């Protein structure tokens, strides 16, 4: 009945994707940063909704491997 | 799970030198035990001298982190 | 040399029989680092592995 | 005896087969008998240092003993490094060709 | 380089600009190092009180001193 | 069942992705702190919450893939 | 006791992929140095830490594979 | 010739990007010099100790590799 | 019951990431060389220390290949 | 046994990867022509000097593959 | 059998490989000419060398695609 937990961890090997999306999208931000300190704001402004996508995403790449986990 | 968060890396610095001390020294020790001849005595001399200095790292990182999460404002 | 019109390598020499003729004093040199430590080190560990 | 460090540093670069191709490169135009008298000098040099310095001059060795201690080490260190080597190897020989003793072993009786 | 050696890109381009100067050919060359010649006078102060005068014909002594 | 020993190894195997993350963004804070220094203090700040992200995704990581050795 | 050895060898991918990141770090530690050598120091330490991130997700799939491999 | 070979070259896959790692070490190595030559011995001492890690690693998979062909 | 034959080609597949990192050891040579051509032993002498490295790698999961193949 | 052939395909595998090392060695030659376009050559001998190694790379790969296909 | 077509289909992956080494190379080819149109028909020359080597280790992977298809 192993069936499900290699379901579940196949669903699961798709947040390294995320996890460099987040990586790529930290490293713009902390170097546009340090090319103008003044727009900070902006660069956090928009980074956040990045995240808002990204991790929502991620949630997803969660969830559907617990439902394959029991369903 | 910030709590969780931070004590799994307080523990991971605490023991990264017991790590590089321990398991790398076991595998050196058991190269030991198995060589007999020269050459490969003489070659596994800078081995072990690089696994002085890997540890020397080591201490000198959890020096590091340590400092980073002891340091508190107030 | 120059105090009595002979040539320097001369008078080098010179110097150098008369400061050996007195060699209880040290005498100073440029400084050096060691050389060839690491093959000294991997040979001494040989030396220990195989005496001991 | 003196020069213990520079010795071991001589054999680290003999080991070492870039000197080997800097030792191919130097015996370009070169003699036995020419490497022959340069060692059979150096030897000289060695020896003559030590019986000039040893009128006026003590190491950090020095001892009651003078130079005789210094040389049961050099001696003992050798001992310990190639003959004990060699006993225990041939230890392992004749206990795997005879026994342990095997080598000590009676005649067989007739 | 400059940034990292303590130097300026002012410094560097005429240190670099003389050389190139001296690659230059004769009846050129001639007229280029006539142009460029170097004659000063520095003269420090300090609330009056002149520390020092020193003179300058030469661009490499007068961008070190 | 062997699978669920298989399970977790490939709920890892996103660490390459994780790790990979992680890096470029120290990399882009490296940069930051090679082009202007004066604001490391905000850089590190950044990097900081992008770990505070990074992490806990690798911490799911593992999680999952111990929950599917056992379960 | 077949498909322990598989399932370390699967594991192993992260480090691989781990690799990957710790590369980057340092090619980007070395283009700070080069592109400000008057800043050693405060370059080498944010190298260290994120080696050590990555160097914590190596040390933990590595533990994985030691554990699938016997258990 | 039964799974232990299976895995110990399944083992194999993490050169691939330990390979990629030591290639952008020496690429940035390269870069920085061809930017500041002046600061070399520094560069190549960085780089060395970025092999002491990438290099270590991949002799860890090899090991493994081997430990997983004569489990 | 050619299972020797698969681990083999699977143990091979690391030459995608060796010609990748030599290939991109190769391309910061051309760069750095067209950027400073008064500076070409000391980067090919580094790129030749990377590709002693790479190809160590190489022979070794080559070496393994045969291994695996032939044993 | 067709079975022989799998192998085979997937020792292919390898070959992308070595295009794509290829790939970016052209594309650092084009570059590097268009930012120094007065020598031509010493990046021409860096990039013959490359696909000397990736060619062999390549031509091993197809070796092996062949002698994993008949045997 | 149509086990063959699996192998196939696995001698189809090196194409897609050699799809970015050709869109690198083409993309270095459309910087450098942008950049420095005097020299255009150099590099798109440079491109058919490349294009030399990519255009076979394309069909090659092709033809084996076929005989370990039919065989």
């Amino acid at each position: 009945a192993g069936v499900a937990s290699l379901s579940a961890a196949i669903a699961l090997m798709s947040v390294g994707g995320v996890a460099q999306g987040i990586g790529s999208l930290f490293a713009a931000l902390v170097s546009g940063t340090a090319r103008n300190p003044s727009i900070k704001e902006d660069l956090f402004t928009y980074t956040l909704i990045g995240m808002g996508f990204l991790e929502f995403l991620g949630i997803i790449c969660v969830l559907m491997s617990a439902v394959l986990l029991y369903s | 799970r910030f709590y969780f968060m931070y004590m799994a890396r307080t523990t991971f610095q605490a023991v990264r030198p017991l790590l590089a001390f321990s398991v790398f020294g076991e595998v050196m020790k058991l190269v030991l035990a198995t060589m007999s001849s020269g050459l490969f005595s003489f070659l596994f001399s800078f081995v072990l001298a690089f696994e002085v200095f890997y540890f020397f790292l080591q201490c000198y990182i959890s020096y590091t982190f340590l400092t980073m999460f002891f340091t508190v404002l107030f | 040399a120059v105090l009595f019109d002979l040539t320097e390598e001369d008078c080098y020499k010179y110097c150098i029989r008369q400061r050996a003729a007195t060699p209880e004093e040290l005498v100073e040199l440029k400084y050096t680092k060691p050389k060839n430590l690491v093959s000294s080190y991997g040979l001494c560990f040989l030396g220990v592995w195989f005496g001991l | 005896g003196f020069h213990f460090q520079q010795y071991i540093a001589m054999a680290g670069r003999a080991i070492n087969p870039v000197q080997w191709t800097r030792a191919w490169r130097r015996m370009e135009g070169k003699s036995a008998t020419e490497v022959y008298r340069d060692a059979l000098a150096w030897t000289n040099n060695q020896f003559a240092q030590i019986s000039r310095a040893s009128q006026y001059r003590a190491w950090w060795w020095q001892n009651p003993l003078g130079m005789g201690l210094v040389l049961y080490g050099t001696y003992k260190a050798w001992h310990m490094i190639y003959m004990v080597r060699k006993q225990k190897k041939t230890a392992q020989l004749v206990a795997a060709a005879y026994g342990q003793g095997g080598q000590w072993l009676n005649p067989v009786p007739r | 380089m400059w940034r990292s050696s303590g130097v300026s890109f002012t410094r560097y381009a005429s240190e670099m600009a003389a050389l190139l100067r001296q690659c230059l050919k004769e009846p050129y060359r001639t007229q280029a190092m006539q142009r460029n010649q170097i004659h000063l006078k520095e003269t420090v102060y300090q609330q009056g009180q002149v520390l020092t005068r020193e003179t300058f014909n030469d661009i490499k002594k007068a961008f070190e001193a």
